[PDB]
RNA sequence: GGACCUGGCGGUGCUUCAUCCCUCUAGAGGAGCCUGUUCUGUAAUCGAUAAACCCCGAUCAACCUCACCACCUCUUGCUCAGCCUAUAUACCGCCAUCUUCAGCAAACCCUGAUGAAGGCUACAAAGUAAGCGCAAGUACCCACGUAAAGACGUUAGGUCAAGGUGUAGCCCAUGAGGUGGCAAGAAAUGGGCUACAUUUUCUACCCCAGAAAACUACGAUAGCCCUUAUGAAACUUAAGGGUCGAAGGUGGAUUUAGC
């Protein structure tokens, strides 16, 4: 209840102080973040799900937003849509609309829609998929509208930040280069490309043509210069570790191409990107599963 | 697979890239912005930007490959490349002056034709038309099958698949009577296509 | 159907207590080990001599406490001290709370040739963190 | 070996088999069974064979302001005490077993008549000790589902009545007994009906109804007359507050149609003041036994009606041959009468 | 379900009806095109096939689908795009003859298994050298008993 | 007997699906051997045994293990005895299977006149607040994937031989101990390994080589013999060497696995 928190609140504040006074910090400018850090120093847990830890947040957060009950001491509901079931839903529906009206009246790439959980969350509301797909719509309705500065606040609440996803040294000598670093399976290379070179290439302190008797990984080698046309212009140093033949090419490629992509142009490096020289290939070996032959491969079932 | 369904297989084509902004399309302008926001897989360690990386040839050589051994395909396919060209050679200085003027010695539009000469326009029951890459792969399953015969003993696969290819760009040898046999066998069944 | 140390729902008014609740693949996920010594670590030794003892303290713990134990105990080592802490009804009276104390830290002291601490915390009831 | 033991949850689950497909199917016959029984029931700490007396846990701490020490009873007085415990256990063993016998319904066999209880209090101080609730019938309906065939249900018909006036009755499907008795008292308290009874002991007239294939001919009558109706009739008039009535069942007797039917026509009964509010006149009521003296039991309370009502030498009702042939004496019946029980 | 097959039947209907009109297109008309059957999801229309003069009236209806789509807007408004179908009886039969001509060819008992049972004979030469179901409706309950019991 | 409801079924209609079929790769089905089962044999275990048994309990048997057999011995016995004696059709415990599922069960509410029964339409028309499961979260290298998870219920599914336990049975023996012993193939079948080679074999090397290439080829991890390791005990087990160079020549219907 309403008094509950309140009582959950002033103990916070208490136990606020009294973190401040065991961590030996002023009290007045013990921020969460302190907080957070006091407990997880005093009680140390190494459960994986951070939900499990210990945890001494407000009570606002520790407690469910959905709040006691929504009616006073005489009983009427303080929402005028609460009998609706979905008053925090259907009231941002209701003012939705109404911007929709007052774009009638006055008349993408860094960000996604949040996910219904997120909705849930957001409304402390239970929804259905279909209530979502109509809040969505009515929301990407407003955007393709001539939305103003308002409306763009607005539809930002919902904006989700999309995931998507270099240095220049000088050696001893005054030689212009880059380094960088890539992985392939197990391999693991870091690689030095100079501003100015001749195409020689040396991997670990051994010329490529000597170090891999395969045409295939002198191709993969090959691969990044000749998409940029530098090929013959620049000197790269290179040290890969781990992996077979194969392996340590691909990462001696993506670490070429991440070191090279500091001197292409940009047009360049999107080039570069588009052609997947700069993806990490997440393509790992799979794991052998109990009762079966190795990663997918079952049992010969047997003849019945 | 590890890729998510947002990843885009990759292009490798430096022309694609060096295109004049200009002779671009509206629609191709909207492509090329959307790829710049695009995820994209890593560049297979198979394909490169060679200007000698022939795709057809690559998969011939998977094809040919038993047991991951890349290698050891990819050196079978050089291997009979380099005979492709030897034997042409030797015939090219063995002909008259006439006769060099139709002699080819491009290995590589010699294995092409070859395996266009070995594609079967039609298959199979009941008789059916076959797909452009079903055309690729029968052609080429047939010919590595046939390379692969206990028929020929001792010799090896780089003699035997430039014998092959050779017969099939004079269209001869038995793929392409393999192909023809199908042809015959689709003919003699076309009166079953009602189903 | 996976049996391990679950509690299978029946009517939903059975409680259970966090560490019941929780099947077994949640361990080190959400809920931790109900002993802890360095036996089971990389290069360590006498870790069955350690399990033996656990099993044994568990056992000689329910059967010295009836009914008054409200959750599984936990074992901690630091040393050659070993840590009984125990989560108890409020049942008996205190003075029978202490006399069993303090026979179980001795009896225990002498038959594991290691001073045993035993830390009772009581709860009025058993803590129900669900009903299944 | 002291490892290999268990504790006494564990034993008693293995033991007792109380889950399993035994307990699901049946198939075999238990009539040679185990019960659940408490080792702890009145075992003390720090009681044992030795019979020894550890001070602070069996025995007192200080005894006399000091301390005790350590000792141990006599083989005579330890036997007494294990004796001891052996009667007492008998002792709740046998109280255990005894119990109290309660009363039966229609018969003994009948889940009819057989009362519940008032219903489950509401949530907020909704309480209704003034209600009881009674079974008017229970049946096992089987329904045939795709995976296990027949399955059992209980289909529970009760009625619900305070005993003035204000009375219900619901159906209550369930897979449990008293899970259907649970839900079809507690959806009964929201139904409640309001029977209008003329002096609170009977019914103001005469009805006669047919519901689906039911015919109820209920007559009022006057007081000590006694409840002479079906057997559900009289537990429904008893739940309501109707003391004197008589009530024929013809047709089906089905027991829900039969219900709900005698239902519909108590509540759309006529009373006194209403008939008297309608036709604008006094309803004089004429008694034998207080003679020719007129009493009036109820009066308009708009304006009176001066125009006498239309005295017809002949009524245009449709009488009932059953009342005519008793009124004549010439239904002869060797079931009609016959001394029974009070009602 | 049945709605639909009535909507299909309409739309069957009104492209029989733009078929015959010699309004829509003078060379539609002329063409005197058959509709074997119009099934709505867009739509599917399948036409009689009679090889040159049904290459020209596929060809004809294909330029004229987007005139026959406008004008069904005007009746059913919101007509799905149609498609028209060549019905060439088994059309895989026509494409495999065209092939064929267009392709080159080169220089010119008992109902057992005896034999098993007959082995399993030999291998054992070798080795040799009702009742009442009570109804469900009269089962006893002993629940009532309980209850009077206590 | 009339009407209806639910289920089952229809050589029942329609619609849409999946690995159901075709397509792709490598296998099995032919050979030898390893191992498992079955059968026979023996004085000589048990259990699993259609998918969901068949390199299964075993992450493991020369003695031990061992519960089998023969012979001999003991009787308050290691145990305030004991039993691997019967019952998985009394159970706990731990799992298989659908599940490569998404639903389940309570507590209500409503409809059918308060009949059995029924309860969906998103521009929504009686369903629902909670619980369990999926989901989410977490582990591994990501947000993907793989693990894990996977309710209720189905097969009286498996286990009384992990252990515990109900009932029943044994107590000079169905208990306990000691010595010795099986374990062979006339076979059938399941899985696996090695092959039948030239994309191969041997050597060097770890991928720019040289030879071999059909009766002195390829091909045994088999047999025979001799060492060695472990052990008290080895023709038994394993490793190595010698010797032998066998069957076999890419294998029918059918069948397994993979994205
Ligand atoms: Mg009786």
């Amino acid at each position: 209840t309403e008094d509950f928190i309140k009582k959950q609140i002033e103990e916070f504040n208490i136990g606020k102080r009294h973190l401040a006074n065991m961590m030996g910090e002023d009290p007045e400018t013990f921020t969460q973040e302190d907080i957070d850090r006091a407990i997880a120093y005093l009680f140390p847990s190494g459960l994986f799900e951070k939900r499990a830890r210990p945890v001494m947040k407000h009570p606002e957060q520790i407690f469910p937003r959905q709040r006691a009950i929504q009616w006073g001491e005489d009983g009427r509901p303080f929402h005028y849509l609460f009998y609706t079931g979905k008053q925090s839903y259907y009231s941002l529906m209701h003012d939705v609309y109404g911007m929709l009206l007052n774009l009638e009246k006055h008349q993408v790439i860094g960000s996604r829609w949040l996910i219904k959980e997120e909705l849930e969350e957001m409304l402390v509301e239970k929804l259905s998929d279909l209530d979502y797909m109509q809040f969505i719509r009515l929301l990407e309705k407003l955007l393709t509208s001539q939305c103003g500065a308002a409306e763009e606040e607005f539809v930002q609440r919902f904006r989700r930040s999309v995931t998507l996803e270099e240095p220049v040294q000088y050696d001893e000598q005054g030689m212009a280069f880059s380094k960088s670093e890539g992985k392939r399976k197990t391999a693991k290379a870091e690689a030095i490309v100079y501003k100015h070179g001749s195409g020689r290439i040396k991997v670990n302190g051994i010329d490529y043509q000597l170090y891999f008797p395969i045409t295939q990984d002198r191709e993969q080698l090959m691969f990044p210069f000749h998409f940029v046309d530098r090929l013959g212009k620049h000197d790269v140093t290179c040290t890969v570790s781990g992996g077979g033949r194969s392996a340590q090419a691909g990462a001696i490629r993506l670490a070429m191409a991440k070191a090279l992509c500091s001197f292409v142009t940009e047009d360049e490096v999107e080039w570069m990107r588009q052609a997947g020289l700069l993806t990490t290939d997440p393509r790992v070996r799979e794991r052998k599963k109990p009762g079966q032959e190795g990663a997918r491969r079952k049992f010969t079932w047997k003849k019945r | 697979s590890r890729y998510s369904p947002e990843f885009k297989d990759p292009l490798i084509d430096k022309e694609y890239y060096r295109k004049p902004v200009e002779e671009l399309t509206e629609e191709e302008k909207y492509v090329r912005e959307l790829k710049k926001t695009q995820l994209i897989k890593a560049a297979p360690a198979g394909k490169t930007s060679s200007v000698f990386e022939d795709p057809v040839i690559s998969k011939f050589t998977n094809m040919m490959m038993i047991g991951g051994n890349k290698v050891l395909a990819r050196s079978l396919m050089i291997q009979t490349l380099e005979a492709v060209k030897r034997k042409q050679f030797e015939k090219y200085h063995a002909a008259s002056a006439e006769e060099q003027a139709t002699i080819e010695r491009n290995p590589y539009t010699i294995f092409h034709q070859a395996l266009k000469n070995c594609e079967p326009m039609i298959g199979l029951q009941v008789p059916v038309p076959l797909p452009d890459r079903r055309r690729r792969f029968l052609a080429m399953k047939w010919m590595i099958t046939e390379c692969r015969d206990k028929k020929h003993q001792r010799t090896l696969m780089p003699e035997k698949l430039s014998h092959k290819l050779l017969e099939a760009f004079h269209n001869q040898g038995p793929v392409i009577k393999r192909k023809h046999d199908l042809h015959k066998m689709a003919e003699a069944n076309r009166a079953l296509a009602h189903y | 159907k996976n049996r391990a140390a679950r509690v299978r729902v029946s009517k939903g008014d059975k409680p259970v207590t966090y560490e019941e609740a929780h099947a077994p693949h949640y361990i080190a996920h959400r809920k931790g080990w109900l002993s802890l010594h360095t036996g089971n670590l990389d290069g360590e030794d006498h870790a069955a001599e350690r399990t033996v003892e656990d099993v044994f303290l568990r056992k000689f713990m329910w059967g010295t406490f009836p009914g008054c134990l409200a959750d599984q105990l936990v074992l901690k080592r630091r040393g050659n001290q070993l840590e009984i802490c125990a989560v108890v009804l409020r049942q008996l009276s205190p003075h029978k709370y202490y006399f069993l104390v303090g026979y179980s830290e001795t009896l225990l002291s002498y038959f594991y040739k290691c001073p045993v601490r035993l830390h009772l915390q009581t709860v009025p009831s058993k803590v129900v963190y669900k009903y299944l | 070996s002291f490892f290999t033991k268990l504790t006494a949850d564990e034993l008693w689950k293995g033991a007792l088999a109380e889950t399993g497909a035994g307990a699901k199917k049946g198939r075999g016959k238990r009539t040679k069974k185990k019960k659940r029984k408490d080792l702890n029931r009145g075992q003390i700490i720090g009681e044992g064979r030795y019979g020894f007396l550890w001070p602070g846990l069996n025995v007192p701490l200080m005894k006399n302001g000091a301390v005790q020490t350590i000792a141990q009873r006599s083989k005579e007085e330890q036997e007494k005490v294990e004796a001891d415990m052996i009667q007492q256990r008998e002792e709740w063993d046998r109280k255990k077993k005894m119990k109290v016998k309660r009363e039966r319904g229609w018969s003994g066999n009948s889940w009819g008549g057989i009362s519940l209880g008032p219903p489950d209090p509401g949530p907020c101080g909704e309480t209704y000790e003034d209600f009881d609730t009674r079974i008017l019938e229970v049946r096992n309906v089987f329904t045939m589902t795709a995976k296990e065939g027949r399955k059992k249900s209980i289909r529970v018909l009760v009625a619900v009545g305070n005993g003035k006036g204000a009375a219900g009755f619901s159906i209550g499907k369930a897979t449990d007994r008293m899970d259907a008795f649970r839900k079809a008292k507690n959806r009964a308290v929201h139904h409640l009906h309001y029977i209008e009874r003329y002096e609170d002991h009977t019914i103001f007239h005469d009805i006669s109804l047919r519901f689906k294939r039911t015919h109820i001919k209920m007559k009022k009558q006057p007081k000590g007359y006694g409840l002479r109706c079906h057997r559900a009739i009289i537990t429904i008039c008893r739940l309501i507050g109707i003391k004197d009535m008589y009530a024929k069942v013809s047709g089906s007797i089905n027991m829900l149609s039969l219900t709900q039917g005698l239902f519909r026509g108590l509540s759309r009964q006529e009373t006194h003041q209403q008939l008297a509010d309608k036709k604008g006149l006094h309803v004089v009521e004429i008694r034998e036994e207080c003679g020719p003296l007129p009493i009036v039991v109820a009066s308009p309370r708009g304006p009176l009606r001066k125009d006498p009502e239309p005295e017809d030498e002949v009524p245009d009702v449709k009488l009932d041959w059953e009342d005519v042939k008793t009124a004549q004496g010439m239904k002869r019946s060797v079931w009609s009468n016959l001394k029974r029980a009070a009602t | 379900h049945a709605r639909l097959r009535a909507l299909n039947g309409l739309l069957y209907k009104a492209l029989t009806d733009l078929l015959c009109t010699p309004e829509v297109s003078q060379e539609l008309y002329d063409l005197n095109v058959e509709l074997s059957k119009v099934s709505l999801t867009a739509c599917r229309a399948y036409w009689k096939t009679t090889a040159e003069q049904n290459a020209h009236m596929e060809a004809v209806l294909q330029r004229s689908a987007a005139h026959m789509r406008h004008l069904l807007m005007s009746q059913l408004r919101n007509v799905p795009p149609i498609v028209f179908v060549q019905d060439k009886g088994n059309a895989a039969l026509a494409e495999l003859d065209q092939l064929l001509a267009v392709a080159d060819f080169g220089p010119r008992l008992c109902g057992i298994d005896h034999e098993a049972l007959n082995k399993q004979i030999m291998e054992y030469k070798r080795r040799k050298d009702g009742r009442k179901r009570a109804k469900p409706r009269l089962e006893q309950d002993s629940s009532l008993k309980s209850y009077l019991s206590g």
